[PDB]
RNA sequence: UGGUUUGGCACCUCGAUGUCGGCUCGUCGCAUCCUGGGGCUGGAGCAGGUCCCAAGGGUUGGGCUGUUCGCCCAUUAAAGCG
RNA sequence: CGGGGGAUAAGCUCCGUGCGUCGAGAGGGAAACAGCCCAGAUCGCCGGCUAAGGCCCCUAAGCGUGUGCUAAGUGGAAAAGGAUGUGCAGUCGCGAAGACAACCAGGAGGUUGGCUUAGAAGCAGCCACCCUUGAAAGAGUGCGUAAUAGCUCACUGGUCAAGU
């Protein structure tokens, strides 16, 4: 659960959701990485999840990184009620994603256990990717 | 294994005969390790008891006269060599072979010929 | 340490412009151009093939000599362009050089050896400036670790160099780190 | 007859066939024996 | 439901070149 | 293709002949008729055995080639020695009879069940407790030997049924 | 996936679309209550748990609230969901 | 087409566009279908040439020609994911010094490695995952017993013969 401690305006309006990624496009820090292809939104939640299911699975040795941070925020209104009259409330934040962006990165010397978490996480996220290696 | 351990292997076997001074070849299937043991430390005090691949010591053997064993290498084969003296290591062979039942020996090298089985044992007895 | 040259083929570019250079990529040619100390700029094609060859034979710096209209020249790919998503090879830059120069040249290094139960292993720098002749650029720098415990900084300058060689990234940066093993604990502690 | 649309070798001693359009495992251990569908 | 699926798939017929009223 | 590559042996004491596709054998335990499929043609070799040739290595081609001649053989070693295969009977109280050439079971149902003979096949029994059946065809033998098996469910608890020479059924044993 | 409850859009009908249950009378689907056939079990057997195929027939009578819903009284194989 | 309100929902609503059409527009095309494609009706002619779409019969025109794919009525409904389906293009490894599978022998000795437990011997768990003889033994992928014990397997030798 990662929250941004403050922010001059409290909400925004909808993510930019078109184009290719131009920076962090290279797997760097680490020894393996994780890429998208797809466009969609990611949210502390799924991110916590996805770092619980690598770290049961990692168990005692390595260590992991983040490479994003769900900072903008998105509305949602009480429901049962007309729509307008005014805005509504930030409920879950959320951080764009575009093809290219590297997400996460792990370094541990058993290439195999390594793999297999990672597509532990693969398997998780609400978009398709996969591995990559540091090496061109 | 490397063509290079391959190659190795047959220059090591090859230095070992033109070493000793004589061998024999004997089966070495249906053996428990535990006689195995005991058969190389009998052996360990004049002789050397050690396998071998029919491909390997076949090739090996082109650099002497020994290419006439060519026919008894059909099969597991083991390979025995005396670097010292040529009875006491047949003595031993024969002993285990008849103690065992499971041995038979293939045959062995003399004077640049081969020799069958029965003249195997006579040069033993001898 | 020295090297040999590799031979290609060239052609010279008829049109200029994005759709005759990403016909000819779909075609199968990478455009190329190369400049260098003698003032007078080339864009020619190359092989996609035997230039991806060449890169994986001899990393990502080697030694290029090149036949164009029967000319011969010696140039250095300085930089490379890699598609994100399709990995090719839009456009490699040739630096022309002659023999007995001084160069910048970009090297990556590698690190092998046994670590101690106790120890992990980490790499915050994996590319190291050095700065040595055309042809006597190694192809890559090698670290040993061996039997470390605790803090166990290395720093580059601390790496041992073939000889006509000069390092100009400032000694103080760190190559390699090794620190003492995570705990459970602290490990799920973080970012909490 | 684990009938899932997705099947695994669950253990070493399962093994992969088709038929009649629809491909499921034998194996010796019937918990390891299951078809798509 | 199988309505409303009928209508915008019966739009990518290359008759129409894929653009139609009412979707 | 590596099973079929290798020409099928043919004893002096069979008679081969060959009509067009049909190929039909006799020998001293009888003869049997054929249909062979039309994209594999057979020849037949001077030396007593037959050549089974395909015209392309596409996968239909392969697939047609072993079959037709493991059959081809098949039928040839039953033409000429058969096939037989026994049977035996393990349990308490169960057992069996042979009354001409109708057979009876004695599984410990509360009425007796009983199996008629087809053609081409015979029973022979030896003992109370085990059992034999003969006959031509494999495939004859093999679909009547496994509906004598199935007459009893499975019992991994105590085994009663009707068992082949090694078969081997796993038990597992229920405590209470 | 279904559009079956609570919901959002006002597009056909204010020179009229008459309204909840109950009574009588059907017709259809299967996401199966029994009746039917199989398999896996932490399946001695009776008896249980789960999955698969299957829509020909049946699915009571009473007390309480107008009630829908719901609780309760006595059997049968069941007192199925829309 | 570029945007806001909305749950990145509506055949929803509110904007901007020397933007199209319908509204105030027949014909032909998509079965029917104002807002989609071509095309702008002065009138007559038992005349020729064409756009969009079509050429087995309904229904006018090709059961056209040349080179390739399809076993599913996919053609003629949709996603995460799964798989010894299949063709093309590219790899490194091994392969006549006998590859792979298949079909005989050996797969052992300190050893039950320590902590842990009633219990831990290779197989609840944690640390090295050390080493011997070798051809090969992995503190052993499992289905085996409370714990021993067996069935084994990993790599490897003997026979067949090239793809794996
Ligand atoms: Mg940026
Ligand atoms: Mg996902
Ligand atoms: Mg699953
Ligand atoms: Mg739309
Ligand atoms: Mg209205
Ligand atoms: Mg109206
Ligand atoms: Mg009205
Ligand atoms: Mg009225
Ligand atoms: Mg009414
Ligand atoms: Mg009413
Ligand atoms: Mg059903
Ligand atoms: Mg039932
Ligand atoms: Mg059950
Ligand atoms: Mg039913
Ligand atoms: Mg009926
Ligand atoms: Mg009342
Ligand atoms: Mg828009
Ligand atoms: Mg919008
Ligand atoms: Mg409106
Ligand atoms: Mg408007
Ligand atoms: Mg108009
Ligand atoms: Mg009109
Ligand atoms: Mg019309
Ligand atoms: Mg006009
Ligand atoms: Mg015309
Ligand atoms: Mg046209
Ligand atoms: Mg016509
Ligand atoms: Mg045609
Ligand atoms: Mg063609
Ligand atoms: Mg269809
Ligand atoms: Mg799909
Ligand atoms: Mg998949
Ligand atoms: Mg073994
Ligand atoms: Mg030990
Ligand atoms: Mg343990
Ligand atoms: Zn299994």
């Amino acid at each position: 659960m990662l929250i941004p401690r403050k922010v001059k305006h409290r909400k925004q309006h909808h993510p930019e959701q078109r184009g290719i990624a131009s920076g962090g496009t290279s797997v760097s820090f680490g020894d393996y990485g994780i890429q998208a292809l797809e466009h969609a939104y990611i949210t502390n939640r799924q991110i916590e999840s996805a770092r619980i299911a690598i770290n049961r699975h990692i168990k005692r040795g390595g260590k992991v990184w983040i490479n994003i941070f769900p900072d903008r925020p998105l509305t949602k209104k009480p429901a049962e009620t007309r729509m307008g009259s005014g805005k509504g409330s930030p409920e879950w934040w959320v951080a764009n994603v575009k093809p290219g962006r590297v997400l996460f990165e792990l370094s541990y010397p058993d290439e195999k256990t390594a793999r297999d978490a990672l597509t532990r996480a693969i398997h998780k996220l609400p978009i398709k990717a996969r591995i990559v290696t540091r090496e061109e | 294994m490397a063509k290079a351990d391959k190659a190795t292997a047959v220059a090591d076997i090859a230095e070992q005969f033109k070493a000793s001074t004589a061998t024999v070849v004997t089966e070495y299937r249906g053996l428990t390790v535990a006689n195995l043991a005991e058969l190389r430390r009998a052996l360990g005090d004049s002789a050397t008891y050690t396998v071998a691949k029919n491909t390997l010591v076949k090739r090996a053997a082109s650099e002497a006269g020994i290419e006439g064993l060519d026919e008894l290498f059909a099969g597991p084969t083991a390979i025995a060599f005396v670097k010292g003296e040529a009875v006491d290591a047949a003595k031993a062979i024969k002993k285990f072979a008849k103690d065992n039942k499971a041995l038979v020996i293939k045959g062995g090298y003399m004077d640049g010929k081969a020799l069958s089985v029965a003249d195997v044992e006579k040069i033993a007895d001898l | 340490t020295a090297n040999i040259p590799n031979k290609l083929t060239a052609n010279v570019r008829t049109r200029t412009g994005k759709g005759a250079s990403r016909q000819a990529r779909r075609d199968g040619k990478v455009p190329a151009v190369l400049y260098g100390h003698g003032t007078d700029p080339q864009h020619l094609e190359l092989n996609a093939r035997d230039f991806a060859a060449v890169l994986r034979s001899h990393g990502t710096n080697a030694i290029l000599t090149l036949d164009i209209e029967g000319t011969e020249q010696l140039a250095l790919t300085k930089a490379l362009d890699v598609h994100p998503i399709r990995r090719n090879i839009q456009h490699a830059d040739l630096l022309v050089v002659q023999r007995g120069e001084k160069v910048t040249v970009e090297v990556t290094v590698l690190v092998e050896g046994d670590a101690t139960p106790g120890t992990l292993v980490t790499q915050d720098a994996n590319t190291i400036e050095i700065e040595a002749e055309a042809l006597s650029i190694p192809e890559q720098l090698t670290v040993s670790v061996e039997g470390v415990e605790a803090g166990t900084q290395i720093t580059a300058g601390q790496i041992s160099l073939p000889e006509g060689v000069n390092l100009i990234s400032d000694p103080e940066l760190l190559v390699v780190n090794v620190v003492e093993a995570p705990s459970a604990e602290a490990l799920e502690e973080e970012g909490a | 007859m684990k009938v899932n649309p997705s099947v695994k070798p669950i253990c070493d001693k399962c093994r992969v066939i088709r038929r009649h359009g629809r491909v499921m495992v034998i194996c010796s251990d019937p918990r390891h024996k299951q078809r798509q569908g | 439901a199988k309505r409303g699926r009928k209508k915008r798939d019966r739009k990518h017929s290359k008759a129409n070149h894929g653009k139609r009223p009412n979707a | 293709s590596r099973i079929g590559k290798q020409p099928v042996p043919v004893p002096s004491g069979v008679d081969v002949t060959i009509n067009g596709q049909n190929l039909s054998v006799k020998g001293p335990k009888g003869t049997l008729t054929l249909d062979v499929a039309e994209p594999i043609s057979v020849s037949r070799a001077e030396d007593g055995a037959i050549v089974v040739t395909r015209p392309d290595d596409e996968r239909r081609s392969r697939s047609l080639h072993g079959l037709s001649r493991t059959l081809i053989a098949n039928l040839v070693t039953g033409v000429t020695e058969g096939y037989t295969q026994k049977m035996e009977i393990f349990g308490v109280g169960y057992r069996v009879q042979l009354k001409g050439q109708n057979l009876e079971f004695a599984l410990g149902y509360s009425h007796p069940v009983l199996i008629e003979a087809p053609e081409g096949i015979t029973f022979a029994v030896e003992s109370p407790t085990k059992f034999s059946v003969s006959g031509i065809d494999k495939q004859k033998v093999g679909q009547i030997s496994a509906v004598i098996r199935r007459l009893r469910r499975p019992d991994p608890y105590k085994g009663k049924g009707v068992r082949y020479e090694g078969e081997q059924i796993r038990r597992k044993v229920g405590k209470t």
